């Protein structure tokens, strides 16, 4: 048997029995029904959007996706505290668009743009819809120009380039904003946009982290949205995209910008939440099955995109540049169960991936990233020449170490030759720790793992081999300046080049006698 | 010869009780899941 | 105007309105027989709402009358709601007359802006080793104590306001929340002999009142505390808040409680689908802001000792000061039982802490990480068949776990042993030359239940 | 006549029609105002309807005019469809203007009868030395390729594709089937290269698309693929057609999505309750026939690495072979990174391929299995203290994995990018003499990067 309806008042009935006519004065504007939650239904309106904006006699704003036959359900933006039924509210014939332009250098604002650093009202002249469709793929062009991260093993066996696709993940307190960060860290000789989206956290983090942008003064070519944990839910899952958006915005003036996120499972959680409220079949963990769809029609924004697409935009303004716009998501990872469902659907879209191990930051290890199984499936691509040459003697030295682990324990019954292998591995296990906020140039590693190669760290214990390189870059910095200028200059290797680095590893064994 | 005895006497030991950890564990978390899909069964068919 | 009783489910009310008069969602809701209350909890509209009651479900029909106030839960505030007793309602419970102040402040309120957060960068010392060692604290930073069921989250609490209380001076707030009701009336006569008593301010919400109740409760005394931070000294600003939270699990599970109840949904375990939200709504009207600062202590019971449920997973994203316990190294008798790796700090800043705290505690981690691991196989193998220097570590280890179990003042009471205070000072260099092996050649049991390093080597020469 | 909008939810269409004339299922829906267009799912009486669009759901108010087609989803097929890439509608999205032919044809149809299927089984090979070995196919086979780490499984299909095309006309068409765009628009990039687009028509699932796009964009090259091989040529003859899947999983996906908005509850584990159904149906229009073969690859990456779960299993109940990868493999300067050991051909048996070729594989693995558990002992004691028994064996094993190199004429070019595709006459007789230990005395680099036996002899000249 059929149950009520959400339009069953006696009010509404008595209504329809004086009258079948002047159909909700054209469905102009509706009358508040049921309300609870943040989440508002509401009888009339039939004309309006799956996704329209709507006003409402509080003046506030909220966001329907239910049409029902004769109900539609809303949902509040800001604060629905304030409302009550019969009410009545309106379409606006619009979707949500957010300012955009590159007017929010070192600003932050609201999910809705709205200055929250209390430095006065944005100045903005452009505004976009949140809701986008990716590019066509006629429009995109191989990814091969560079991203830099500043860490030993990241930057070397995982490639990072501009408009890919790689996931972090992990437990907590491992460093997931330590590397994020430390990447907009490292955006500053880089000379890009960036652009980083608070999700459901609390200020106090938001506001650490911004001070230690200004104390970087990474926040001067910087904007990040604000979605606090007691924000509404709503805005809690939009805000993503309106990042996004803003991204976007650069991309189609074709230059490089990045876009960073904390953890999208909060909003995952959040979004379930909502889409419950709305009583939607939950599937599997009670997650609508769309959750996937929803989240890759998103991620597929960010790309690297034809010049062709750009002059169109442009009208042909510019076209010696091509867009592109990378992005870093966030996940959690419970236990390190890799087998959660989230995570999973996760994998099935990006580029590649970034593991860590608590088992390795409690052994000091920050960022301990799990080089066994993180992967880059662009590959050296859009790394250095270089760097690339010299990634695949590490990578089989790593390779040997894991391979060769499991009989580890004891290197009292192996032949000799494993002992060569146990030592080089565990002192290139060495050299891979790193201090945050610390900008490792492209020449600081890959003098060190040169130098590693070469049997220079072969021949020094490896309890102060961090000191060895420390000071190894120090004594370059005093002689070889002009060397590691040309070499973060260039990227490319010649022998010239080999001989004055090894000449100069040479000099430091001689000068210093590390 | 004796001692290796003893010895392996004593991993055969630890392996046994080990193994009593095991299937109890297995009986745990075989429960603990088969609940766990019977609840999202039960919400489910709930809904239509 | 007034309304009218229609059904009766558990604790969850629903009520007839007239078209003209439909109180806002958060509303006094008199019985007009009773003094039992009401909150308004959901608009199911056509003139007609639901709510739920505050005290007994009992004596209660349909059909019968109930008033509004026009005018949600507010409670009186202000210091003459120090040394006193008080409901749920913020009435007096001690029967000390009647609260003397008339201001009241709704239980609701939205959370302080971004542009009012405030750096808490003041450290702590306590005198128990593990905490000061692994986990620095910002003067005004949220301390939780993650445990099981019977870990010690009251005990811990309790030598901590011993140990707190006696170290501060100013404002101090405590909240019954769902607890057992002798320990607070046992707690309520032991500050009753202290005379901070007068300084703080009671209020007991029990596992025995009815859920409604139940989840209201900590609004009362974190709104109190909101006010007295932002209650301003003359010539000055607020002062030193304590803050001290009693299971939140227990309004986390009240929460559970009524969710189906409330035509909601069931999360994916149970648990209302609006926990987050609800949590961070709770949590973020606890800070010092740029107005005061508010120090505030959280007991984390853990459901099952599981950290992958849901609500604790949630937790650790509201916590500065994590404290985690374990039932494996009480099952040690080790008193306490605080597991050193999981219980973490962000305050643990080598440009804060100095550097040699911050290298030796990383040092401590790293051995008792390898003593974890090789577990595994010391049960297996036999613990002579290993290299010398692995054996040496596990001692070395083994030393550690016993150097960290230390009395307590108030623990004394199941034991007789007094309890220590130890200087952080103490802790270093005793841990410092534990690491440096001057002790390898001392009995283990020389460093069990002791406080500072020459409580050790009395000990041990006595042994 | 036409319908109106009734109902929208998330990609679920509700349209009220006259009772006197009804839609009929999977036939064409025109939106009245837009181009968006819709397919029938149930005929919910009284001219109601639950159907999903196939476009964007934006611009759809209730009420909105839609016209129907009565007929469902044409999509023109022909030699003009080459080097052409269109939407799931059949239309051009790759900018290369409107299509030429005219000839359109209905997604759905029936399944083969059992009489007309092809009665034969033809070996199917692609030249390669470690595939054609260890998963030899028939001609109208259907092979797993699973997961995909270390290098760009891309690479090894566009090899594959390059044996079909330099090989025969006998066609072949890959489907972007939830395709991470990168790899489509770098592929086609390679193909006019190559130049390939006079062979090959392209269509992509890009997770954005309607889930009933990426949905139906399978039955889209399904039926292309099946018109162009019983497309009898000149001869009353059929191609050898080649369809390539990005993922079969993302289309189970898809269809577990969309099953739950129909009412309908999910499987057991939660999958669509039709996945069988709607599988075998593709699997059975994925048949050889007298009138030419029909086989396809399909790149499937198994979900959380786990087989238990129904869709590899389903897989399995249709794989007629299995190739699993290795990132190591990879890592080991391998081109092919194939597993040796997990990856098999149901068509692997001494009568398919014949006896030699069978025991030769077995004679291969069985080497091989013998080096992995030698490996302990190799580790353990060194390469020494075992005697040479075995270690023959292991000389063998090292120089037949090295022995697999075959430089690929696409392979992020090391050697030149020649394509090998030597004889299996030629491979075989290699591998039984290395195999006899003939050329034991000959270092393993002889047989890297290498395919046959000259080439292995002269790169032994060499080095
Ligand atoms: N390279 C590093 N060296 C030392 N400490 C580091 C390094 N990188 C990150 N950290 C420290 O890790 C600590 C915790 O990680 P962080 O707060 O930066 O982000 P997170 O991994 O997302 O964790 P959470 O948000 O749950 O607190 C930080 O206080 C930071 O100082
Ligand atoms: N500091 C201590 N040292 C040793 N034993 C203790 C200590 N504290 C408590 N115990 C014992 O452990 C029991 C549990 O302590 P309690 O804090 O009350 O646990 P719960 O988390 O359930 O509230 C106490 O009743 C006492 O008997
Ligand atoms: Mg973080
Ligand atoms: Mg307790």
């Amino acid at each position: 048997m059929q149950q009520l309806n959400p339009s069953e008042i006696s009010a509404l009935i008595k209504q329809r029995i004086g009258d079948l006519d002047t159909s909700a004065t054209a469905k102009n504007e509706g009358t508040i029904v049921m309300v609870s939650d943040g989440i508002v239904r509401i009888h009339g309106l039939a004309d309006a959007m799956y996704g329209e904006m709507i006003e409402f006699d509080g003046g506030l704003f909220g966001m329907a996706l239910n049409l029902e036959q004769d109900s539609v359900g809303a949902v509040v933006l800001g604060n629905y505290l304030s409302l009550q039924e019969g009410q009545k509210a309106r379409c606006t014939g619009r979707v949500l668009e957010v300012p955009v332009g590159p007017e929010l250098l070192g600003r932050v604002v609201d999910a809705l743009g709205n200055p929250i650093d209390g430095k006065g009202p944005i100045d903005a002249k452009l505004t976009d819809a949140v809701e986008k469709v990716a590019p066509g793929v006629i429009w995109r062009q191989s990814v091969d120009q560079p991203v830099q991260t500043g860490y030993k093993s990241v930057d070397t066996m995982i490639p990072v380039g501009r408009g890919q696709r790689e996931l972090i993940i992990g437990d907590r307190q491992t460093g997931k904003t330590a590397m994020a960060i430390d990447a907009i860290i490292a955006q500053k000789n880089s000379g890009i946009k960036c652009v980083y989206v608070a999700i459901g956290q609390k200020q106090s983090t938001i506001a650490n982290v911004v001070r230690k942008l200004e104390e970087t003064g990474a926040m001067a070519y910087t904007t990040v949205v604000a979605a606090a944990a007691a924000d509404p839910a709503a805005m809690q899952y939009l805000a993503p995209y309106s990042g996004c958006t803003m991204g976007e915005y650069f991309r189609d003036r074709g230059e490089d910008a990045l876009i960073i996120y904390d953890d999208l499972s909060k909003q995952a959680v959040a979004y379930r939440q909502i889409s419950l409220l709305l009583r939607r079949p939950p599937g599997r963990e009670a997650y609508p099955g769309d959750v996937f769809y929803l989240h890759s029609r998103l991620l597929e924004r960010a790309s690297r995109v034809s010049a062709e697409y750009v002059e169109k935009f442009t009208n042909g303004a510019v076209t010696g540049k091509t867009g592109s716009l990378t992005a870093l998501p966030i996940i959690e990872t419970q236990a390190g169960d890799v087998s959660a469902f989230v995570p999973t659907n996760v994998i099935s879209i990006t580029d590649g991936q970034i593991f860590l191990e608590t088992s390795l930051f409690n052994a000091g290890i920050r960022p301990a990233v799990n080089a066994g199984i993180s992967v880059s499936r662009v590959g050296g691509s859009a790394q250095t020449k270089i760097i690339k040459k010299l990634s695949g003697g590490i990578r089989t030295a790593l390779a040997q170490y894991r391979e060769l682990a499991a009989f580890a324990q004891f290197a009292s019954d192996l032949d000799e030759a494993t002992r060569k292998q146990l030592e080089h591995g565990q002192r290139v296990t060495e050299l891979m720790k790193q201090k945050q906020y610390a900008p490792y140039s492209i020449a600081d590693q890959a003098v060190s793992v040169y130098a590693s190669n070469e049997g220079y760290m072969a021949d020094v214990e490896v309890k102060k081999i961090v000191d060895f390189d420390a000071a190894l870059i120090a004594y370059f910095r005093s002689e070889y300046a002009p060397l590691m200028k040309q070499i973060d200059e260039t990227g490319d290797y010649n022998k010239d080049i080999e001989a004055a680095i090894k000449a100069g590893i040479e000099s430091f064994k001689a000068t210093q006698t590390y | 010869q004796s001692a290796r005895m003893v010895a392996m006497k004593a991993a055969t030991d630890n392996a046994g009780q080990l193994i009593k950890d095991l299937q109890l564990i297995y009986n745990k978390l075989r429960q603990a899941a088969i609940t766990q899909e019977i609840s999202e069964i039960v919400g489910g068919a709930a809904a239509v | 105007s007034s309304g009218r009783i229609i059904q009766i489910i558990g604790a969850v009310i629903d009520v007839e309105f007239e078209r003209t008069s439909v109180p806002k969602i958060y509303d006094a809701l008199q019985v007009d027989g009773t003094e039992t209350t009401l909150e308004v909890q959901q608009q199911l509209g056509d003139g007609v709402v639901r709510t739920i009651a505050m005290g007994s479900t009992e004596g209660l029909k349909r059909g019968l009358t109930v008033t509004s106030t026009n005018a949600p839960i507010s409670v009186p505030v202000g210091t003459a709601t120090l040394g006193r007793i008080m409901d749920v309602l913020g009435r007096p419970i001690d029967e000390a007359g009647p609260v003397a102040t008339e201001e009241r402040l709704p239980i609701h309120r939205q959370a302080p802006s971004y542009a009012e957060q405030a750096a808490s960068t003041d450290l702590l010392e306590t005198g128990i080793k593990v905490i000061d060692l692994l986990c620095p604290f910002a003067k005004g930073g949220k301390v939780g104590l993650f445990g099981g069921a019977g870990v010690g989250k009251t005990v811990n609490m309790m030598e901590l306001i011993n140990n707190i209380a006696k170290a501060h001076s100013g404002l101090s707030v405590f909240a019954g929340v769902g607890e057992r009701t002798r320990e607070g009336n046992d707690f309520y006569h032991e500050m009753k002999d202290s005379n901070v008593l007068d300084k703080v301010a009671m209020v007991y919400g029990q596992m025995n009142e009815p859920p409604g109740n139940r989840l209201r409760v900590a609004l009362t005394g974190l709104t109190m505390a909101e006010y007295f931070r932002d209650e301003k000294d003359e010539n000055g600003k607020g002062r030193d808040v304590l803050l001290f939270v009693d299971n939140i699990y227990r309004y986390t599970l009240a929460g559970t409680e009524v969710s189906a109840l409330l035509g909601r949904m069931p999360s994916a375990v149970g648990y209302q689908p609006t926990l987050a939200e609800e949590m961070g709504v709770l949590q973020e009207r606890i800070t010092s802001t740029k107005s005061g600062s508010i120090t505030s202590i959280q007991a984390v019971y853990v459901p099952a000792d599981d950290l992958t449920d849901p609500s604790p997973a949630t937790t650790f994203a509201h916590l500065d000061a994590t404290v985690v316990l374990s039932r494996d190294i009480a099952s040690s008798g080790i008193y306490p039982a605080i597991d050193p790796l999981d219980s973490t700090s962000r305050q643990l800043d080598p440009l804060v802490v100095g550097q040699e705290h911050y290298e030796i505690a990383r040092a401590v981690q790293n051995v008792l990480q390898r003593y974890k691991e090789l577990k595994d196989i010391i049960a297996i193998l036999g613990m002579d068949e290993l290299a010398e220097e692995d054996k040496l570590v596990v001692y070395r280890a083994r030393k550690i776990q016993r150097f960290f179990s230390q009395p307590f003042h108030v623990a004394e009471v199941f034991t007789g042993a007094p309890g220590k205070l130890v200087p952080l000072k103490e802790t270093i260099r005793g841990f410092k030359g534990l690491l440096a092996g001057e002790y390898d050649h001392i009995p283990e049991q020389a460093f069990y239940m002791v406080g500072g390093i020459d409580e050790v080597i009395a000990k041990a020469e006595k042994l």
